[PDB]
RNA sequence: CAUGGUUGUCGUCAGCUCGUGUCGUGAGAUGUUGGGUUAAGUCCCGCAACGAGCGCAACCCUUAAGCUUAGUUGCCAUCAU
RNA sequence: CGACUUUCUGGUCUGUAACUGACGCUGAUGUGCGAAAGCGUGGGGAUCAAACAGGAUUAGAUACCCUGGUAGUCCACGCCGUAAACGAUGAGUGCUAAGUGUUAGGGGGUUUCCCGCCCCUUAGUGCUGCAGCUAACGCAUUAAGCACUCCGCCUGGGGAGUA
């Protein structure tokens, strides 16, 4: 379900997507300095964007409720930028690997505690 | 199979059995004797188109009731032919019989009657389509909650086995409070065999 | 309610295959009323009956002058143009297939006609029906304006 | 007939869009809300009154439709008082005239209400009544035009043509007269007798229906 | 691979259709789409498109609590044996 | 045609309207302007980058990807005169329902005051929609509707934009 081509599309879509989201999405009052990572199906019709936000569990929600409105602008500009034929639909999701990986580091304490 | 004759499931719930007698371990003799009368029935079938017979076994006597298509000549002018039928049955089954002829329901809305009718109509080189149209027309004229007739085989002097169905109204098969009449018939003129299954749904 | 003459214009088994029969039927009394209908079914007589019933619902009233149209007209329906003009008695209904069918079935005895453009029978019949329905009879034309007959007429 | 004061009781109309072919019938636009001229409204009310009285004199049959909210019960009471049938719910295509196999629907409700009289509840198991009663109430609700008509519309009454475009279209196709409440943005061309009244004026709607019922009553009494 | 009749498999998959108004010149559409909701085309809302049928379920049987009739060859509250 | 300032200069719109009094519309031939690329003489050259060099990828990759990079991209004067140069809708004029934004004005009303608002109007620029038109998609007072004037162009596909 993945090919090298999908990987290149993901990388070059990540580079442009980070640029647009932080340099052209003015109107949403909740702008956020975000990091991103994007994956797509083999047919480039579906794309998943994974990102991180700074704030509480009401500020991530405000930023999401702002990204939901801005999706039209993002898709328009992204299609206006890239050579790709069919615009993949875009949905924005938190990169839970950030917190999960952090919890993954947590039990390290337990291994070091019992052996000390 | 996918579809099984529904009157097999219907019997024992709302409707009685085709053949009835007292219960004992000597069922083989009773069934092999009843098969002879069932095969003999064809003689009256070929002229009166009797739908089916319910046979009863008394303490030492046998009671039957045929559903003839018309009672006038099965009963005879004044009983000119019932006695010889009784005598022939007595000779064949090695036991006497008590024939009680009852005319089938006045309307030709039953299943086996119309099944044999359309079978003979096909064998007489008549368009099965037009025969089916007439059959369903008179079926809905007579008044029936649901009626369908299927046909199968090489219709119209062809070499391809095709099937057709022409139904009308609400016809609940998976439902059990249906009180239906499944039938079957076989017909041909020069080409194989052409089976027809007529279904009648009269009341719930 | 009374006797009407019917005739088929086109029977076609047309596919989408659930290909069945569609019927073009004109229905007219040959005494000043005509109409057309279309019907689709699985058997031809049922399609004919449906087309006849549809036609009977929408009946034109063609104005009559001695078995010919009061004046020249040109029906049009989506590239379906047909031009018909009146003619002297004994001329005969000069017209094409669908046009002749509807004209005779409307009671027209003798006219001069010619279709222009599309020859598709459904459009041709709708064109002829439109042309027939937008005819103007002299008596009501006189009544429609303030004038009366016997001062200006055909 | 009609009282000028009752015309003055009626006021205003909704202002979101308007048919510009009605634009001559506005008396004076003010407060951002279009209002109607009551002077010709009274004349039209009187002519509709006498027309319906004449129609009911010879046995005319007129339907009453109640698809819109806030007026359904008014129309139902009007229909029962006038001696005519009702449309207590959505108007379906050909819901009144028994051409669109709604005669089957009314026959079905009749048989399922007669078999219960002959015995259907607690004589046959619950396993059938649980669906039969559900279907019966389903057809009661969906068949809002549950009627005793003989597939004979003759004439009709429409409360709001915007919601009853189907009813007015079928009436025009059947060439039967249309008369009823017509608001500030309904087509008067498709309706033979137009009564320029409002829709939000519920008491005016009730008064108007009572007036048409009195017309039908005078027709039927003599 | 002339067939009837009978039987497997997808598969208890959740679908398959038709009348009728009446949209479209027409092929066609529609109903059967959309929203909530169910394992299910199951229910409701809206829907000039509507209405209806086969199918699902229910209907059948067993069983899971109990009441009535009936206790023999079976059972033993109270009994003797 | 988008940094700012100055100089020179063309067009358009609104209101008044005393002024000339039809001086108007269209427009073959003709003469000019005309994106980008390209050519000639020079100048300049930061980024970018046909060609070209290398690497990567691939069954093969001359291409897509990467590393560089010449002409060119820029300026002055000439030439070239083409585009999916498109609203795929020639110009001019008049008539034919509405609703709602938006740019530049004008007028009236209310409010003490418009910085508000409402109403009316002219000229652009959008969206939705009647009648009407279209084969449909659709257009619909910025018509593809109803009319008149003038010009340009078309008559099956290929051969062929060829000889």
């Amino acid at each position: 379900m993945s090919s090298m081509r999908a990987e290149r599309v993901g990388e070059q879509m990540k580079k442009e997507l980070m640029d647009i989201i932080n340099n052209k999405v003015k109107d949403p009052r909740v702008g956020f300095i975000t990091i991103t990572d994007v994956v797509l199906t083999n047919d480039l019709s579906q794309a998943k964007v994974f990102l991180t936000v700074l704030g509480n569990d009401k500020e991530v929600e405000n930023t999401f409720k702002a990204l939901d409105k801005a999706k039209g602008f993002i898709k328009s500009e992204l299609g206006s930028r890239m050579r790709l034929r069919i615009m993949p639909e875009l949905m924005y999701e938190y990169d839970q690997s950030i917190e999960y990986g952090n919890k993954i580091e947590r039990m390290i304490q337990d291994l070091h505690k019992q052996d000390r | 199979g996918q579809k099984i004759n529904p009157i097999g499931l219907r019997v024992g719930i709302i409707r009685d059995w085709e053949a009835k007698w007292y219960a004992e371990k000597d069922f083989a003799s009773l069934l092999h004797e009843d098969l002879k009368i069932r095969k003999f029935i064809d003689n009256e079938l070929k002229e009166a188109s009797v739908s089916h017979v319910e046979i009863e076994r008394a303490a030492n006597r046998i009671n039957i009731a045929i559903h003839t298509g018309k009672p006038g000549m099965v009963i005879g002018k004044g009983g000119s032919e019932i006695e010889k039928l009784r005598n022939k049955l007595n000779a064949l089954t090695d036991k006497k019989v008590h024939i009680n002829v009852i005319e089938i329901k006045k309307v030709d809305l039953d299943a086996r009657l119309v099944a044999e009718n359309i079978a003979r109509q096909l064998e007489n080189r008549a368009s099965f389509r037009r025969v089916q149209k007439q059959a369903i027309t008179r079926a809905m004229k007579l008044g029936a909650k649901g009626i369908k007739t299927q046909v199968s085989g090489r219709l119209g002097g062809a070499d391809i086995a095709r099937a057709e169905q022409y139904s009308e109204g609400t016809v609940p098969l998976h439902t059990l409070r249906a009180d239906i009449d499944y039938a079957h018939a076989e017909a041909d003129t020069t080409y194989g065999k052409l089976g027809v299954k007529v279904w009648i749904y009269r009341g719930e | 309610t009374k006797e009407f003459e019917e005739r088929v214009v086109t029977i076609n088994r047309v596919a989408k295959r659930r290909f069945r029969f569609t019927a073009l039927v004109v229905v007219g009394d040959k005494n000043g009323r005509v109409g057309f209908g279309t019907g689709k079914a699985q058997e031809v007589p049922e399609a004919i009956k449906k087309a006849v019933e549809a036609a009977k619902k929408d009946l034109v009233v063609v104005p009559r002058v001695e078995g010919t149209t009061p004046h020249t007209i040109t029906g049009r329906y989506g590239s379906g143009s047909v031009f018909m003009k009146p003619a002297a008695p004994g001329t005969g209904v000069i017209a094409g297939g669908p046009v002749r069918a509807v004209l005779e079935l409307a009671g027209i005895t003798d006219i001069l006609s010619k279709s222009l453009g599309s020859n598709t029978p459904i459009n041709m019949v709708r064109a002829t029906i439109d042309g027939l329905q937008n005819l103007k009879n002299a008596e009501d034309v006189a009544k429609l304006r303030g004038k009366t007959v016997e001062e200006l007429y055909n | 007939m009609k009282q000028l004061l009752e015309a003055g009781v009626h006021f205003g109309h909704q202002t979101r869009r308007w048919n510009p072919k009605m634009k001559k019938y506005i008396f004076t636009e003010r407060n951002g809300i279009y209002i109607i001229d009551l002077q010709k409204t009274v004349k039209k009310v009187d002519e509709a009154y006498n027309f319906l009285k004449q129609v009911s004199e010879d046995g005319g049959q007129v339907l009453f439709v109640g698809t819109k909210k806030q007026a359904q019960e008014s129309v139902k009471s009007e229909a029962e008082r006038a001696g005519q049938f009702y449309i207590n719910q959505r108007w379906l295509g050909g819901l009144l005239t028994n051409y669109k196999t709604i005669s089957k629907r009314i026959k079905r409700i009749s048989e399922i209400e007669k078999m219960e009289e002959d015995g259907l509840f607690e004589v046959l198991p619950k396993k059938e009544v649980v669906e039969l009663k559900k279907e019966y109430d389903r057809l009661i609700k969906f068949l809002g035009g549950i009627r005793d008509m003989k597939s004979m519309p003759q004439a009709l009454f429409v409360v709001d043509p915007r919601k009853e475009r189907n009813a007015i279209a079928e009436a025009r196709k059947l060439n039967i007269p249309i008369v009823g409440i017509v608001d500030t943005n309904c087509d008067p061309d498709e309706i033979d007798y137009v009564i320029p009244a409002n829709d939000d004026a519920i008491r005016a709607v009730k008064l108007l229906t009572a007036k048409m019922a009195d017309a039908i009553l005078e027709g039927q009494q003599g």
